[PDB]
């Protein structure tokens, strides 16, 4: 049961030390050619039915949990009067009651005198385009209340769990993933990889590199 | 690890929240491996007994 | 070493092929146990969304197992399982069980994906055996 | 508005679009909005 | 002016803004100003910036109490083997 | 035995032209006059979407 | 095997939405390699029969 | 560790302002390692009572 | 339990200073050859 293209290696210092002998594999057949003396033949004999032993194989099963929990509150209620640029405006919610005020005076139909014109809603539209919640305008005589609510709650709940079978104390790569080139440009791989050097010990207790 | 599926089994009282709440990843029990979807469990078996 | 694939041309300009690869060397044990050294791609150049040149999506295990003469055995595996939630409401009105859903933006994903590889080695010794093999194919 | 982004669409965008969509008139000509 | 620059924004800008923010006359023709330049007075304006305009001097009263806080927990571990670098 | 059916068709988004290649380089022993199966490749999808 | 010969053998039960419920693949039987399509098979022994 | 703790669990007793006052991350008692949640922990033996 | 590519490595110092010897570790195995 053995690599012999890998096992000449092993025996090329039981070989020449030895003797103080042309060990060969001829990889075809994974049979090793050994001209020896009669000892160090029988030696190499002896070192090559130790060697040849079965490898026995893991099954690595890894298993990751990536469990992500998001829970977000932005509450916040804004006063504007632009007649008076008098603003209680916050950054910290979606959008600012400037933005949202000047936005739908935009958004309103112009005068230039008789001519009548109809405004873009181009500013109004970046204004409300950030609201990710409830901006709503209870609009008291010229005075817009620009209240903001949103109570963004996330949940993620990922279990991903590759497993790679391997040869005792062969390394084994696993990758699913993509290959995505970055600027240095080389390729580099980017998923689920998994390389163990999984190595068998007495009692059966793997050890995993 | 129990910890964990302790959190998930959670989720799965409160489940996916339009989805049927099969669908939402859970642990196994602790070395028990995996258990089928139920309703595959239920196919099984009906081919088992057929 | 087979490739059943594409060449895609990618930045560096290298050629890579991606495809279904699968590169074994295969070398029979005693005792009709095969002892395979496999690279096994599938890999299926998509876009490059963000990238400079082309991502190729691939999914190679390679490994090395011993598997008897005739039976599968599994080289490789992937359960995953995805399940995002999210939910944006009016805080407090999005909370009433029967009205809630008007203010409430909820999105649910549940991602599931099983990629198993088994691999069965078969040991053509006499020619008849191959002739089999070959025939029934 | 109470929109939200985790949606398809948000309703800002569409009601905007809806405006621009309609027959705007300036005074006397019509003009007909591009739906774009 | 009494104006502070320390303060989110600077009765210049804002009381300039409300000018352009206003409609203007070329003689008839009349026109409605760009409030481009009170938006990006007011653009910046984290607080509460009101003006109480006491005839033709308006005076900005600018306030906020940005009460922040941050209680992150981040525990990552590894098991290694004696030794060995994880 | 090296070989290749290949098939130069678009780059879609690669740089130059992808070739559309189905190599299958290997070693096999054969009989005089049968036939033997070098390689091959069965597959199936199935894509459902609503 | 087993588990995704099951999960893919309910897809059968619950079959491909608009096409023929035949046409989607299924793992065969453990060590009983392909089976061909029924419509094959049926074909092929009628062939026989001739 | 302790010195944070006791910052901590105040920012509890004036908790996450809009949010319920459970989600505010608090160290746990010294060398006692993690407490699950409460809603969790009584889910937990609910389960252990079935 | 050790990892004999790494174990060949220090032996090489008891190996010849003592002898004053070829250890080889066989990777596949886990399991190093002497020759002493």
């Amino acid at each position: 049961y053995a690599k012999a293209e890998d096992l000449v290696d092993v025996l090329k210092g039981v070989s020449d030390n030895l003797q103080a002998v042309v060990i060969a594999a001829h990889q075809g057949t994974n049979s090793l050619v050994l001209t020896a003396p009669p000892d160090i033949m029988l030696a190499l004999q002896e070192v090559i039915t130790q060697l040849d032993i079965r490898r026995a194989q893991v099954l690595i099963e890894a298993l990751i949990v990536e469990m992500a929990e998001g829970d977000g509150v932005n509450l916040g209620v804004q006063w504007g009067n632009l007649e008076t640029g008098a603003v209680i405006q916050y950054s910290n919610t979606g959008t600012p009651i400037g933005k949202v005020m000047v936005g739908l005076e935009e958004a309103k139909d112009k005068t230039v005198t008789s001519r009548t014109e109809a405004g873009d809603y181009s500013t109004l539209a970046a204004a409300l385009a950030g609201v990710n919640g409830a901006a709503m305008s209870l609009v008291m005589g010229d005075w817009t209340a620009l209240i903001s609510a949103v109570s963004s709650d996330s949940n993620s709940n990922i279990l991903s769990s590759p497993s790679i079978t391997v040869m005792d104390n062969g390394e084994a790569s696993f990758i699913v993933g993509e290959e995505v080139p970055v600027i240095t440009v080389d390729r580099k791989e980017v998923g689920i990889k998994l390389k163990v050097v999984p190595q068998i010990n007495e009692g059966d207790s793997v050890q995993l590199n | 690890y129990n910890y964990i599926r302790a959190e998930q089994l959670y989720k799965a009282e409160q489940g996916l929240k339009l989805m049927d709440d099969g669908h939402i990843p859970v642990l196994p029990k602790f070395g028990e491996d995996k258990r089928h979807p139920a309703e595959i469990q239920a196919f099984i078996d009906q081919m088992e007994q057929q | 070493s087979f490739i059943v694939g594409e060449e895609v041309p990618v930045i560096t300009v290298d050629r890579k092929e991606v495809g279904i690869k699968l590169k074994v060397v295969p070398q029979i044990n005693e005792g009709d146990s095969v002892q395979l050294n496999i690279e096994q791609e599938v890999s299926n150049v998509l876009g490059a969304n963000g990238a400079v040149d082309v991502r190729f999506a691939k999914r190679q295990l390679n490994t090395s197992v011993i598997v008897q003469d005739g039976q599968m055995l599994v080289l490789g595996g992937l359960i995953d399982e995805r399940a995002l939630e999210s939910e944006s409401k009016v805080p407090l009105l999005g909370d009433i069980p029967i009205l809630g859903h008007l203010f409430k933006s909820t999105n649910t994903q549940v991602e599931k994906k099983n990629l198993m590889v088994f691999i069965k080695p078969t040991i053509i010794r006499d020619g008849m055996t191959a002739d089999g093999i070959t025939q029934r194919k």
